């Protein structure tokens, strides 16, 4: 893991050493570079996980999210590149030294084996994203947005840490494979109960759970296009992959403490799928969108079967490249019109041709068209919450019916319709944004023709 | 001659550049020295 | 390098994590034994100095 | 001042807590703290102004009175034990005694409401050497006699002092009064690890002392005594808005800075003394703290509040003003988490 | 808590029993981490200064690089020394005292009868 | 010049050979069984000494 | 900064070093009444440090390679400007007056400094305690509003009494028509558009709040014209000029050290002028700021400390 | 009025250089950063990166599960054994408690 958070770390005396004229070119071809090294992380040919030190190693689910987050970083560059041009320089390798930041404390994150280190890294992820979102964000409201990003996470944080300290004068040593193997039943007391709570609550706050959701919205809309892409694309992931985590010691009464969880993910998830099809502002439609998405990976890890695992872990992966497609899209048509306004621009299939593919193409993911990892994952959640209760598929079809009630609903008035012909300040295309678009797609075509590499620890 | 008046860092004060370079030299050699003698004395007293 | 590489370096990691559990569990046993009745090098609570005492004859025999 | 009255007094403020710190009387400890109230006396009031006088006088008053409670408690224990020293078996009264006069000298909640007002009204330099170096000595009295304190009352007064620290910063807007604050929190943190691992209360006080120094320093930089005034500092001095940022992240005890250590494993020995609902509100209330170190975060970094014409010629003018010794403090209360083994012991 | 401990030197920086502790290796990350701090530390204050960051004051930071090492190898090496003592209290007290650290059995995963909790 | 203009292509490829190296450190770190495990107990062929490296 | 308490420790003592022309002098009068020419020469036949009037560009010349820079970055106020329109609704009227104030703030600490540095008298032009006239007309006339005179008293409140007034202070007494007719014989064009209302406003203002307090503290010299444009009665009467009032008299060692510490702090000197009361005459705003900002940073010889800028002919950089 | 300044205004980019990438406002290097991104994103991870995941052999025991898988069943079904005991584990190495 070293080979890969090495020469990530070295990208920031690149940022600051490289010249003006050279420092995006040389921080984005490394950040390739690195994705490329990170790819090496899939040659797992045995049952066993790639314990590459004694505080970092390597999972059917930690793999994917690590290869996410070293491919993103140049997406990122690429994305927020274009609303700098008019900025300093010195900030511009500030800005550039926060993402590269994020992406190392994220790889760190995924590849910890001490839940303590997890946590370390979970706030320092949760550092730079905030200096991200309060400083490059646009509107007056970016503050409001990071204050209630920041608290929502801490106080979520905060008796997760407590509970984390608590398991480690219990049993020892706070390591995943020692817990894993001396696994030791809870006697489903009232102490224990809180125990769960106070473990399961910050990943639930980050997923974002229903009714505690209301920091995502306002951050996603307030954040620059970089820091959308990776909220939306990493961060719900951590928190999920917190889940997975910390699940295997909390038998027997997850069993019955899922229950409240599981109902706020299917009705919230219906809820905000409902606002997705009434919501004025682009932005907020994706992030509310995302919100469901993750309701539905909230409720496959609360139901912990086999199937519901990998149906949450291809979501997980499915729906971060979706979600930063679509946020790229969108902060196209903000850089152009200079608004989010979701009826303000209408026709833009007539001079955005390839642009409107690409936002089909978005759509279409996120509307889970077969036989694509986003209808695998969610048809894998549909068919575990079924096992689990019967009467959840109405609940399912419900949500299954508005996802792509929004997602057309967008398409048509964002494309389609008579072209807005007084926006006379419709450049054609950048070559960058196309590029950033065919990197967002093609990933996904690729895990579609094997999803084998994304489906994690159970299958 | 560029600025009106001299600045306080016109000439470099050699008194103290020759006192840090002295002080991080006899620093590092010190160092050096008492990292030898420690393996030394560690060998010693654990008989290797 | 091949299966048995990873397959022993995670053994090794495991007695070395398995070690310092029992190491921690045992060092809270010690510091609350030794705290409950300090016999041991730890929580060696002060005294009045014995050295500072006049065994000197004094002024007054029942001393 | 003339040098030797400076001389005089500086020698005076130091040789006060090294007295109490070195002295097995405790009435060389007490006489120690004499010295040390006594000679920051007239370094507050040097300015001469209404308000150092009436700080000076709140001040005064104030420990005056503790040094007196404290003299209660030393010559009760006298009488008790025939001994200068709260050796094992003085009376729960006189140690009970002694600890709420030593509250009263450091400025804990309920004790607290003079030291926004003393902090307030005395220069920059004055409020770091009182928040720095005025509460090495009264923690040193109180680390000499820890197995001997009551865990209810010291618990009691430091989830006090952590609320009422976090309230009062939330609410202020002057500098001086948030530091004060903030110095009212922290101590509540280490009156809270007192009775069980002093030497964590020694590790959160040279935290502490770390992460004041340079914020001090940085504000002594151009006088801001305002949240506006620390808010133009981006005109003034950009260069030190991303170690201001870090260091009221520490002061916040965000990870991954080396302020979240000392929060981090004072609660750590809390869970081990099974103190959890105690560790669980000090956290909460450490986060209302973080929120007015990041409201304060926002108003100096993060924005850009508009300047004046005059900072113009501020900017023409050149300074020298940030000495050597701020960098090394920064860097050792900002960068300092993974030799958090070394940093304990 | 270990202030107390029999034979303990007061203010005592390095003692003697501490000369049979192995030193740090003087090229170990804890040490690294410490030059590069110390190279930060420079940085930082040529920024505060106005200075060119890195072209400026040579000799300045060689001497922050220079004392950081110096002072985190001696720093280092006192607390390699007061784990060690530590260690050794706590083993020296272990086998003082048997009876109330007694070898429990780990019975195997025959004899033992774990509860199935199914999750369906 | 060239060598001069653009050394700063060499941090990131020399910070992936140091990465490696310290993977390798780790590697002859964690050696406590090696030719020990249950499942890989074998006897050592004569031309090599370890298992593996 | 080479001077402080180990230097007055060793022995830097400014009462050590002064002597019998080691006055502050200041000459005060009206727009264009005889002024300039009479301290040039008080001072050339005195043997005293010449310090002209602090333009709007005084900061600018008396810092870096000391050209005049940009206006944006000095001051971003136009004499000529007020002079064609006081009452702009810019607010470049009082904008120009507390920059011209700030301007006479650092001259005067610079003159201070010089003082106690070397001993030597300095003879000003219209120093801080002679801008409040300029304030005060600019008020009765309506260019300025009351918040604007507030901001003004504030600011000279906070900044006027940690210093020491001049020894003596010399006033041309020259009446408003004479001032008309030298302006219209000087030609300026813009200078040419100014009010009678205005000058018999600076001149009220002077005989009725200038001339008692400094009267009440300091030696008084006014002026006519004929006793004025001939600088030898009036250096006649500084010769023999007996200094026995003021706070001048009061102060030693200690309080000379601590004055000429505060005076060659510059920017503790100008850290009042930059209060955050955001009046809207002279308060900005953050994107007008960063522009001019990093404007006034990538000009020549500013973008570090003086001595570190390798493109004006600094040298031996890394080794300082 | 605070003396702010106005409002920039997004100029068309492509007016001044028709061959715009998207990139840096000069042309050299909006072209260099381009291929840069095509080169280094496409050339050598699209591809290169494609072909390794692709190579990867026995991922995760894929083919050697399914061979044992083969081989099991041939042996149980030549020597007439179960082809799933419903016991993992033998039940001679358990022992049960007494009630
Ligand atoms: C690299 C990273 C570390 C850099 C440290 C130094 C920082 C610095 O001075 O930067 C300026 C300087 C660049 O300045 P410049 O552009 O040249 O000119 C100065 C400007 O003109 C000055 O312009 P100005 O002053 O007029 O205005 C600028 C001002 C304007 O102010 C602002 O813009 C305000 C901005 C506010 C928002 C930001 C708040 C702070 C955020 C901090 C990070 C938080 C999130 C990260 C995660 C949590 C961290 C706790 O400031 C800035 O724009 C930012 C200044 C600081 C930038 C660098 C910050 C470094 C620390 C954070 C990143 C690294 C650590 C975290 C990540 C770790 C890995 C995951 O940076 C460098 O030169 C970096 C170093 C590059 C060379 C490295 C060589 C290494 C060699 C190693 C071998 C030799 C030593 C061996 C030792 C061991 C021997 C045994
Ligand atoms: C260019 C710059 C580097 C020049 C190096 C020149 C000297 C050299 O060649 O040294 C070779 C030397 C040879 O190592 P060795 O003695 O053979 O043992 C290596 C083994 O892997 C044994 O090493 P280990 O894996 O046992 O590590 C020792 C241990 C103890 O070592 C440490 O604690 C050092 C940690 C450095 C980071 O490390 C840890 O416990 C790691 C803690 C990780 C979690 C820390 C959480 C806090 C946030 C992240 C760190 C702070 C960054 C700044 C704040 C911003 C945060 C966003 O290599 C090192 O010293 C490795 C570290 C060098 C880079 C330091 C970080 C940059
Ligand atoms: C984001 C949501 C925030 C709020 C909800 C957070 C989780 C709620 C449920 C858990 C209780 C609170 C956190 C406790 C963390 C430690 C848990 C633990 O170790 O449990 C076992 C322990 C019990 O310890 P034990 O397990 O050793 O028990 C011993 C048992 N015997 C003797 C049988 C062996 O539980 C506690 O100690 C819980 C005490 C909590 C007291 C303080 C609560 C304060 C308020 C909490 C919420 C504050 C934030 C929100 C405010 C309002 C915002 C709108
Ligand atoms: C938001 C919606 C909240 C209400 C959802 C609907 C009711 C759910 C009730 C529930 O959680 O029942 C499960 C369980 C039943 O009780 P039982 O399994 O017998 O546990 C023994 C307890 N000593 O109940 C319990 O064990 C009692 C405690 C359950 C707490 C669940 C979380 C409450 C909300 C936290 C936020
Ligand atoms: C844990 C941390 C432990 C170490 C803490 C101290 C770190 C080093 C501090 C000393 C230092 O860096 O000094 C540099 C300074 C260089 O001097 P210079 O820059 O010329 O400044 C004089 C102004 N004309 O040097 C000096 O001023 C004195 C040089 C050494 C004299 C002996
Ligand atoms: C064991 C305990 C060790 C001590 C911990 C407590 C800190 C004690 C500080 C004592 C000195 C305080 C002092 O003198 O403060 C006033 C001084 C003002 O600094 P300034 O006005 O910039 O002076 C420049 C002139 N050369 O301020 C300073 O010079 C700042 C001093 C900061 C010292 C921080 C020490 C941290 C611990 C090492
Ligand atoms: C510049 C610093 C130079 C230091 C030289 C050596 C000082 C010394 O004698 O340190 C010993 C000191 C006390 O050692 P000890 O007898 O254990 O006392 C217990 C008190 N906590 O040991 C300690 O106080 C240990 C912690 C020192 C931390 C220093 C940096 C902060
Ligand atoms: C792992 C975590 C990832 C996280 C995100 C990472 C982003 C960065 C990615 C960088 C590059 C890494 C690419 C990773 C995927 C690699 C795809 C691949 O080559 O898979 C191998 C596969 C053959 O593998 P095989 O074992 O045969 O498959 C299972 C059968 N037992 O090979 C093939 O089958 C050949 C594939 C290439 C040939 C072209 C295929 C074109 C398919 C067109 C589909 C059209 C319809 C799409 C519909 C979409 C609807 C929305
Ligand atoms: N509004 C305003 N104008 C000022 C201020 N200070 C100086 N001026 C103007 C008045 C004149 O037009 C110009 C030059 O000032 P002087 O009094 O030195 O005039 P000048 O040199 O023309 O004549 P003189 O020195 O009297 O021989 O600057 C001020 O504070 N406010
Ligand atoms: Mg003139």
């Amino acid at each position: 893991m070293l080979k890969i958070i090495l020469p990530s770390l070295m990208l920031l005396p690149l940022t600051w050493l490289s010249s003006p004229k050279k420092t995006w070119t040389n921080v984005t071809s490394y950040s390739f570079l690195i994705s490329l090294t990170s790819l090496t992380l899939l040659w797992q040919t045995d049952e066993n996980y790639k314990n590459f030190s004694n505080m970092f190693s390597s999972d059917p689910l930690s793999t994917p999210l690590i290869i996410l987050t070293a491919w993103l970083l140049p997406l990122m560059l690429m994305a927020s590149q274009n609303h700098l041009k008019k900025d300093n320089n010195v900030l511009q390798k500030l800005y550039i030294s926060m993402l590269i930041s994020l992406q190392i404390l994220l790889i760190m994150t995924f590849s910890a084996t001490e839940l303590i280190m997890f946590y370390i890294l979970f706030e320092a992820t949760l550092i730079p994203t905030l200096i991200i979102i309060t400083r490059w964000g646009n509107q007056t409201e970016r503050l409001n947005a990071g204050i209630y990003f920041l608290f929502y996470t801490l106080i979520g944080s905060i008796p997760l840490l407590i509970a984390l300290i608590l398991i480690q004068n219990h049993v020892g040593t706070l390591n995943l494979m020692i817990l894993s193997f001396t696994t030791h039943t809870l006697d489903a007391s009232w102490s224990n109960n809180l125990l769960w709570l106070a473990c399961m609550m910050a990943f639930l706050i980050k997923m974002p759970l229903y009714g505690v959701h209301l920091w995502l919205p306002k951050a996603h809309v307030e954040a620059p296009i970089a820091g959308s892409m990776i909220l939306a694309a990493i961060l719900l992931k951590l928190g999920s992959y917190g889940m997975i985590r910390i699940s295997i010691i909390l038998d027997p009464l997850t069993k019955y403490m899922a229950y409240p969880f599981i109902l706020l993910s299917l009705w919230g998830m219906i809820m905000t799928s409902s606002i997705c099809l009434r919501q004025t502002d682009l932005k907020s439609l994706i992030a509310y969108s995302s919100v469901s998405h993750m309701a539905l990976v909230i409720a496959s890890i609360m139901i912990q079967t086999p199937w519901s695992f990998m149906g949450a872990t291809m979501l997980m992966i499915a729906h971060g490249l979706t979600s930063s497609l679509l946020f790229c899209l969108a902060n196209s048509n903000y850089e152009r019109i200079h608004s989010r306004t979701m009826i303000m621009a209408r026709g833009l299939q007539m001079v955005f041709p390839l642009m409107a593919t690409w936002w089909l193409m978005a759509s279409l993911a996120n509307l889970a068209l077969p036989p694509s990892i986003n209808l695998m994952g969610e048809l894998f959640i549909t068919m575990s919450l079924f096992s689990w209760s019967n009467f959840t598929i109405i609940l399912m079809g419900i949500n299954i019916i508005i996802t792509g009630m929004y997602s057309m609903y967008m398409i048509i008035t964002t494309q389609r319709g008579k072209l807005t012909n007084h926006m006379i300040n419709l450049q054609p295309s950048h070559t960058r944004e196309l590029t950033l678009m065919a990197l967002h797609m093609i990933p996904l075509i690729l895990l579609t023709t094997s999803p084998k590499l994304i489906t994690g620890l159970t299958m | 001659k560029f600025y009106v008046r001299e600045p306080v860092n016109a000439k470099p004060n050699w008194l103290a550049v020759g006192l840090s370079v002295g002080a991080s030299v006899f620093m590092w050699i010190y160092l050096i020295q008492t990292h030898n003698e420690d393996v030394l004395e560690y060998k010693r007293r654990n008989g290797l | 390098d091949g299966p048995e590489k990873n397959y022993e370096k995670t053994l090794a990691i495991l007695q070395i994590e398995s070690e310092k559990a029992e190491l921690r569990l045992k060092e809270q046993e010690v510091r609350r034994l030794m705290r409950a009745r300090g016999d041991g090098p730890w929580y060696q609570f002060p005294t009045p100095e014995k050295e500072f005492i006049d065994h000197s004859p004094k002024a007054t025999p029942d001393n | 001042m003339n040098p030797i009255t400076l001389a005089i007094i500086y020698f005076t403020i130091f040789l006060g807590p090294v007295i109490t710190m070195s002295s097995t009387n405790l009435m060389l400890m007490w006489v120690g703290l004499e010295f040390s109230l006594l000679a920051i006396i007239p370094m507050l009031i040097n300015k001469k102004n209404p308000r150092s006088t009436e700080a000076a006088t709140k001040y005064f008053v104030t420990q005056a009175t503790a040094s007196m409670i404290i003299l209660l408690a030393i010559v009760l224990n006298y009488k008790q034990l025939g001994t200068w020293m709260f050796q094992q078996q003085t009376n729960g009264l006189i140690l009970n005694m002694t600890l709420m006069a030593l509250s009263m000298k450091l400025g804990l909640a309920p004790f607290h409401f003079w030291l926004p007002e003393v902090t307030q009204g005395i220069p920059l330099h004055m409020g770091l050497i009182l928040l720095t170096w005025q509460k090495i000595a009264p923690l040193s009295i109180l680390i000499q006699i820890y197995p001997l304190l009551n865990s209810t009352i010291i618990l009691m007064l430091a989830i006090t002092s952590i609320f009422m620290g976090a309230w009062g910063g939330l609410n202020q807007t002057q500098m001086r009064k948030i530091m004060a604050y903030s110095s009212i929190a922290h101590m509540g943190w280490m009156l809270a690890i007192l009775p069980y691992n002093p030497s964590l209360t020694l590790l959160n006080l040279m935290i502490y002392i770390i992460l004041t120094a340079p914020m001090f320093m940085a504000l002594m930089l151009n006088n801001s005594m305002t949240i506006n005034s620390i808010s133009l500092l981006w005109n003034k001095t950009p260069a030190m808005l991303t170690m201001i940022s870090l260091m009221l992240l520490s002061l916040g005890g965000l990870p991954p800075l080396t302020g979240f250590l000392p929060k981090w494993i004072i609660i750590t020995e809390l869970m081990k003394n099974n103190c959890l609902i105690m560790a669980t509100l000090m956290a909460m209330m450490a986060l209302l703290n973080l929120f007015f170190y990041t409201r304060l975060i926002y108003s100096t970094s993060l924005t850009m509040f508009p300047t004046n014409n005059n900072s113009k010629m501020m900017t023409h003018q050149t300074k020298t003003k940030p000495n050597l010794m701020f960098s090394t403090l920064a860097i050792m209360s900002t960068m300092t988490l993974p030799l958090a083994p070394q940093l304990i012991t | 808590m270990m202030n107390g401990r029999p034979g303990h030197e007061p203010l005592k920086f390095l003692p003697d029993e501490a000369r049979s502790l192995p030193p740090p290796k003087l090229n170990d990350p804890r040490l690294v981490y410490m030059g590069l701090l110390g190279y930060c530390t420079g940085l930082m204050d040529n920024m505060l200064r106005m200075r060119p960051v890195m072209r400026a004051g040579l000799h300045r930071q060689l001497l922050f690089v220079t004392s950081f090492v110096f002072a985190g190898y001696f720093y280092l090496k006192r607390q390699n020394y007061l784990y060690a003592v530590k260690d050794h209290d706590m083993f020296g007290y272990i086998k003082l005292h048997p009876e109330d650290f007694p070898e429990k059995e780990k019975k195997t995963y025959a004899e033992i009868l774990e509860p199935f909790h199914p999750v369906r | 010049q060239l060598l001069r203009e653009h050394w700063v292509h060499i941090l990131v490829p020399a910070g992936f050979v140091f990465g490696c190296y310290l993977d390798r450190k780790d590697d002859e770190k964690l050696t406590a069984f090696r030719n020990k495990s249950m499942l890989f107990q074998r006897e050592l062929r004569p031309n090599e000494e370890v298992t593996w490296k | 900064l080479r001077y402080g308490l180990l230097a007055a420790i060793l022995g830097d003592k400014t009462t050590k070093k002064l002597h019998e022309y080691s006055r502050v002098i200041t000459v005060d009068g009206n727009i264009c009444s005889g002024k300039n020419k009479l301290a040039k020469e008080i001072a050339q036949q005195l043997g005293m440090k010449h310090y002209p009037e602090a333009g709007i560009q005084y900061s600018s010349t008396t810092t870096g390679d000391g050209r005049p820079l940009d206006i944006e970055f000095s001051g971003s106020c136009s004499l000529e400007k007020f002079y064609d329109d006081p009452k702009s609704n810019d607010g470049n009227s009082y904008r120009l007056q507390s920059w011209l104030y700030a301007s006479r703030l650092l001259q005067y600490a610079d003159a201070l400094e010089h003082l106690l540095s070397t001993g030597q008298g300095v003879v000003l032009e219209r120093s801080i305690y002679s801008d409040f006239v300029f304030l005060e007309a600019m008020y009765n006339q309506g260019y300025i509003r009351k918040q604007c005179v507030d901001h003004y008293n504030e600011i000279k409140r906070l900044t006027l009494p940690e210093y020491l007034p001049p020894h003596a202070v010399i006033y041309i007494d020259v009446p408003v028509p004479e001032v008309q007719s030298r302006i219209q014989k000087k030609g300026d064009p813009h200078e040419m558009k100014v009010t009678s209302a205005y000058l018999q406003d600076i001149e009220n203002a002077y005989k009725k709040t200038f001339l008692p307090k400094m009267s009440e503290m300091c030696e008084v010299l006014v002026y006519d014209s004929w006793e004025a444009e001939d600088p030898t009665k009036v250096v006649e009467d500084i010769e023999y000029l007996k200094y026995n009032k003021g706070p001048w008299l009061k102060q030693d060692d200690w309080t000379f050290h601590y004055l000429r510490m505060l005076v060659q702090d510059k920017t503790e000197v100008l850290n009042y002028t930059t209060i955050p009361v955001y009046l809207p005459e002279i308060t900005i705003g953050a994107h007008q700021g960063s522009r001019i900002y990093n404007s006034f940073r990538e000009l020549p010889g500013r973008k570090y400390a003086p001595g570190y800028n390798a493109e004006v002919g600094d040298k031996w950089i890394w080794l300082k | 009025q605070w003396q702010e300044d106005p409002e920039p205004e997004d100029e068309n980019v492509y007016a001044k250089n028709p061959d715009f990438h998207g990139y840096d406002s000069d042309p050299v290097v909006d072209v260099w950063n381009m291929r840069a991104v095509f080169f280094f994103g496409f050339s050598i991870v699209l591809v290169f990166g494609t072909t390794f995941v692709a190579y990867v052999p026995d991922y995760r025991m894929q083919e050697w599960a399914r061979r044992e898988a083969e081989r099991l069943v041939k042996y149980r079904e030549v020597n007439g054994l179960p082809i799933m005991e419903s016991n993992y584990f033998d039940p001679s190495k358990i022992q049960l408690p007494e009630d």
